[PDB]
């Protein structure tokens, strides 16, 4: 039940067995780049265009 | 017809002729070019003054006497005042050019002698003081077209505040190295009975893309007398070594104000 | 890939003149025997292997010694042998220095190796349990240790190495981590333009990389309190390059290093030992 | 646990070692790479340069700019005009070279040597030179009638400035040592007046050539070593 | 066993490494999730 | 993911399996024969033909 | 493969005579037992792995013993005794030299083995913290150390082990190093041509493989300081060939050696017991 | 890590092991081989 | 890459997998069998026959 | 996935004006 999965390029790939059977034991989680700032930097109701007047 | 000697550059307003060349360096074989956009850093549009600037400036001339040691200019800091390539240089905070130098030397079948012209990435001199190290003012460090000497003597300074000035003793290169290895650096030799002149075109070289051109100087250009001047009928003559530069492909960011160095 | 073969060739008579050239041209001589003797066939299997950039820098080098000590310290010179910085770099040594500067810029990852030795300062004063060392990475900006136990080893986000004494010696990698495209072995420049009439000091400036290196401190401790006996302490720190990549081959250094920058000593700058005559085998 | 047993070697640090090791800087973002001009893939590389032999480097020259260039004169004298041995990294003169100081990082070479000669004398200048290369064995040349029985090209000075004379590799041995040594010993290399330089009047009857060594491709190194050539107290 | 040979890093501890570990307390049955508004992914969502 | 290689010859293979997610921790590169002496011992514009002139 | 087995055979009443031969061909005698008796079929099953040239030197043999010692020393002679350089060779011992020496000429990789140990000097000064030993290969023309913490011991370029006392014995490959295409274990000559009328010495010059051959140098050190307690160590040196090839089959030294050389000694070249007689069961 | 145990034996120099072991000049490019007469493959050769 | 081989017998296989990337690291060469005792006990020029006489 | 790459952009003489806002709005 190997896993390869990408590396984090340096100056290509690389293999994880799980040996615990509790998921807590378990490496760092892999990289994640989800985001959406807009549901702190424009929490806003009624959509604004940039290009539009804030207030109209 | 068409021959090693013979060749003709022109960059802007301005052409160059040598009939007694030896070819010309491109060095580590790459022309110049503008910094392509998978390659770019600053972000806003950048200033490209082409023709305005990319184009060949004469520096005042210098004497090649029996007893010269030889000579060392920076880059772009020899060119730091001239015309449209000056201003570019000083009101942006960024920049990026390539080169194409020219080294004139004529004498005559009866004259002797051979200069090294090298051009050297990051060209790093050692002070003239040991009380200290890397201990060198802005100033000295960049004398602009006058460029500098070298000596075949160190005496380093009695105290820290007079030794402020590179120790540019000739058979180590200014800076800890063998002369003789400078080879290792895009070069020509003028050696008078073969060619009257060196053509050096050199790429931007830096580990950035582009920076503060007020800041740091990308190369160093030396010429050194590898075989001292002699003509029979006279010892003491001296020959003039002229040395004009174009920039190329040149290219400024970060618009302001205009810089304006310290001149003490 | 191999080195270059040797073809069969004889004699010549002919306007082709391989042996002359003109070296003004900036090109190096490149005739090679075939062209100016006659050659057998000589097949060459032989490789140029151990001098690519990665066989040639393929070393853990030695670049500082440091010290630190565990005792019980009761004035301010004495508590600051309890731990000690250093600001990481490898012109401290020479050896390792003079193969970087053959080239003018690199770009690499570095393997950090250590090696951690102690001595009993004295024997009238009993024995001390088994130490563990704790080196700790302290990025530009971090706040530096002024005691050997005050807040900063906790270490929440610095990288921190937990070394026990008799152990394997310690290792880690280090990516490219540079702020340019490579390292700058030489910078022929300055951190900042001086400007014309400004009242900033011009007299105590420096020039150079000196002047815009700046690759963080290492900090090292005793995490043990005291014991009797005074256990003294010498910290080996080595440097691999690897995953090697540089640019623009310069000179190699001739004479002394006296410093961090390029600058030479007076009595040391005659490498050459002179030959009895030009005519000397 | 999986059984193992640690054999010989276990924990020991050989700085010559290949090993992965833990990253203290996980999930870094290394700076994205840019073309740089001048990119180097092995020392051979540098070595195939040309750099400049400290041939005078006798007393009162040595460690000067004057070290370099080599004495030549109108008078056609019969004595050699320079004579070195073939130990690119012991000798005297050679080991401070590009090719010396790269040799000086390891312990074994082979392949053949280029020393190419620059003329720097005037145009009206004229002459015929012998440059010759002979393998060990026999009395040292210093005559140009035992220089001339080995390797050897007779160089006429004109238009074209440079002449390349090749010490090819002719050896006992696979690779010679990177150190003064009689059983890896390369022979001698000497050269002579062919006929003599000639100069009409008003033009100077002394001058100077350059020369300079490289390696050829058939050119390679093995075993890495500390050089001598550099140090620190302690 | 299997013939096995230590490296330099053995027996180490890196605050930076990323190994698995033993659980304490294993088959543990972690409290289920619910959505919960405003969960952030990146430092660089607040800094904008 | 592994790798299986040709070794350096002595007086055939070799296998490398990366156990790490940052390409840093990896060992050294693999042996790189790539080599171009002419940028630095023969960098001119125009062609030299070893046997013509080098300058006419 | 199998040694040979032996056919079913008879007597025979022939012209054929195995049994008869002439040895100043140079040929060795060849009849074997059905020739000249009557044998069975006997099955042989039995093989000759065990003296392959690979199972006759698949062993790690001590080479030399080296001495270091830690402690402060404030005489030469005891500066010296910091550390220790060695010339790699296998003539200090002769048991592997013996074998190897059943062949004019060997190719094969080496793998090196060490033992170090130690033991205190004294009782009255007190003890000593673990101490970290370095080995390091110093290739020909490297720089020799002259004293235990000068600057060769930053090992840049040489290979260096580090060894922490008490860990498993350290163990390194090497291999085929030799400047010739295999390693002469004899060697009929010298390493110049003297020649007519030359100066040059020829009183006091030797012969010989100890005129050609040089392996480099071991050098050892302790690399911790020095304790109260004064501490020796020794380091024993374990050689096996491996990956072996040998050529030229040699008569094996009857006779104790007395150097490096080939060379006997007037009281021990009579190697043979004498019998009562030439009839003695 | 991968879960290990150690087994007797180990730490232990036997003379006559056969492992691998890491190799102090690697890249290192053995002088080619040529043919030499008189090759030995096994010691029983000689005994006969 | 794991080479397996049979073992020497005993009173029947095993698994190799080389770690190093020099064949100079790797363990002992496998049993090499051959043998040529005639180029020491019989290097003469013409063929003898044992039955046949050395010398006619 | 990356950080934002900056397009080509020129000026502007526009009705247009993403220079302005109101963070009253809590954007
Ligand atoms: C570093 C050093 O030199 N330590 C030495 C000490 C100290 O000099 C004194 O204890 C300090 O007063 O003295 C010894 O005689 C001791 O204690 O056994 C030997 C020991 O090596
Ligand atoms: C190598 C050796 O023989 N060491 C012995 C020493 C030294 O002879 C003296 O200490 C030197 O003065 O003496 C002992 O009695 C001791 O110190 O306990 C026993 C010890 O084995
Ligand atoms: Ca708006
Ligand atoms: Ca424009
Ligand atoms: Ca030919
Ligand atoms: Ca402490
Ligand atoms: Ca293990
Ligand atoms: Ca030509
Ligand atoms: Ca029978
Ligand atoms: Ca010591
Ligand atoms: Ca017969
Ligand atoms: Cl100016
Ligand atoms: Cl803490
Ligand atoms: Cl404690
Ligand atoms: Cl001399
Ligand atoms: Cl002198
Ligand atoms: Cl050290
Ligand atoms: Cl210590
Ligand atoms: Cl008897
Ligand atoms: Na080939
Ligand atoms: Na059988």
């Amino acid at each position: 039940g190997a896993q390869v999965s990408s590396q984090k390029v340096g100056a290509v790939n690389y293999t994880t067995i799980n040996y615990y059977k509790d998921s807590a034991s378990n490496a760092a989680s892999k990289l994640d780049f989800s985001q959406d700032p807009s549901k702190f930097t424009e929490p806003v109701k009624d959509i604004m265009i940039k290009t539009a007047p804030a207030l109209n | 017809g068409y021959s090693d000697r013979v060749r003709q550059i022109t960059l802007g307003n301005s052409t160059i002729t040598t009939q007694e060349a030896a070819n010309a360096v491109v060095a580590y074989g790459e022309w110049p070019s503008y910094l392509d956009d998978k390659e770019a850093n600053p972000i806003d549009a950048p200033t490209e003054p082409d023709v305005s600037s990319n184009r060949f400036y004469t520096l005042d001339s210098v004497q090649w006497k029996s007893t010269s040691r030889g000579w060392w200019w920076k880059l772009p800091d020899a060119l730091k005042d001239m015309g449209m390539f000056g201003q570019n240089m000083y009101y942006h905070y960024l920049g990026r050019s390539g080169y194409t130098v020219h080294v004139q030397c004529n004498a005559s079948k009866f004259h002797q002698g051979a200069l090294g012209v090298f051009a050297i990435p990051e060209y790093v001199m050692a002070c003239n003081t040991e009380a200290k190290t890397s201990y060198v003012s802005y100033v000295n460090a960049n004398p602009g077209e006058k460029g500098g000497v070298f000596d075949n003597a160190y005496n380093p300074s009695a105290e820290a505040s007079e030794g402020r000035k590179f120790a540019a003793l000739d058979y180590l290169l200014g800076c800890g190295v063998l002369a003789g290895n400078a080879f290792v650096y895009p070069h020509q030799i003028i050696n008078l009975r073969t060619n009257n002149s060196a053509t050096l075109v050199l790429p931007y070289v830096n580990s950035l893309a582009i920076d503060c051109m007020a800041k740091h100087n990308n190369w160093g250009l030396v010429i050194l007398p590898l075989c001292k001047l002699d003509y029979a009928p006279n010892s003491s003559t001296e020959i003039p070594i002229t040395v004009t530069i174009a920039p190329m492909f040149t290219e400024f960011n970060g618009l302001r104000n205009i810089t304006v160095p310290a001149t003490q | 890939p191999t080195a270059q073969s040797t073809p069969l060739t004889s004699g010549v008579n002919s306007q082709e003149v391989p042996a002359l050239t003109a070296v003004e041209t900036g090109a190096s001589g490149q005739a090679v025997p075939s062209d100016v003797i006659e050659t057998r066939h000589v097949v060459n299997y032989k490789t140029r292997s151990e001098s690519t950039l990665e066989s040639f820098f393929g070393r853990s080098a030695c670049v500082t010694i440091l010290e630190v000590e565990n005792f019980n310290a009761t004035t301010d010179a004495d508590r600051k042998k309890q731990f000690t910085t250093w600001a990481i770099t490898y012109t401290d040594t020479v050896q390792l220095r003079r193969k970087l500067e053959f080239f003018t810029y690199s770009r690499f990852d570095l393997e950090m190796t250590f090696v951690i030795t102690e001595r009993y300062y004295a024997s009238n004063t009993g024995h001390a349990r088994n130490q563990v060392y704790q080196l700790m990475y302290i990025p530009p900006g971090a706040p530096r240790p002024t005691a050997w136990d005050d807040y900063t080893w906790q270490s929440s986000s610095n990288p921190s190495v937990f070394y026990t004494y008799g152990s394997a010696p310690p290792r880690m990698s280090i990516p490219y981590v540079g702020i340019a495209n490579a390292y700058s072995h030489f910078y022929d420049g300055f951190a900042r333009v001086p400007l014309k009439d400004e009242t900033v000091d011009s007299g105590d400036t420096y020039y150079g990389l000196v002047t815009i290196n700046d690759f963080g401190t290492l900090a090292v401790r005793v995490v043990n309190e005291y014991n009797p006996a005074r256990i003294t302490s010498k910290i080996r720190v080595y440097m691999k390059p690897k995953h090697v990549r540089c640019w623009c081959p310069r000179p190699p250094r001739a004479v002394p290093y006296r410093g961090e920058g390029v600058d030479f000593k007076q009595d040391s700058i005659t490498p050459l030992t002179a030959v009895e005559n030009i005519n000397t085998f | 646990g999986l059984p193992t047993m640690l054999t010989p070697g276990s924990s020991q640090f050989l700085t010559s070692d290949d090993f992965q090791s833990p990253c203290a800087l996980p999930n870094f973002d290394v700076t994205p790479p840019i073309h740089i001009p001048g990119e180097v893939f092995n020392m051979m590389e540098l070595a195939e340069i040309d750099s400049m032999i400290p041939m005078n480097s006798v007393t009162g020259k040595a460690n000067t700019m004057e070290m370099y260039p080599i004495p030549l004169d109108d008078k056609g004298s019969a004595t050699p005009i320079f004579s070195i041995s073939l130990s690119p990294a012991s000798d005297k003169r050679l080991q401070y070279t590009m090719l010396g100081e790269i040799l000086n990082y390891y312990t074994h070479w082979t392949g053949s040597l280029r020393f190419t000669f620059l003329f720097c004398g005037s145009m009206m200048a004229t002459g015929k030179i012998l440059l010759s290369y002979s393998p060990p064995g026999a009395k040292p040349p210093t005559t140009r009638k035992d220089a001339m029985l080995g390797t050897h090209i007779i160089w006429d000075l004109g238009l074209q400035s440079s002449c390349t004379m090749l010490a090819p590799w002719i050896s006992n041995t696979v690779y010679r040592r990177c150190i003064k040594d009689d059983f890896t010993e390369g022979g001698y290399i000497t050269c002579f007046y062919q006929t003599r330089i000639v100069v009409p009047s008003g033009t100077p009857t002394s001058m100077f050539m350059l020369a300079f060594v490289s390696a050829c491709p058939d050119f390679s190194v093995r075993l890495l070593r500390d050089t001598n050539h550099i140090s620190q107290r302690t």
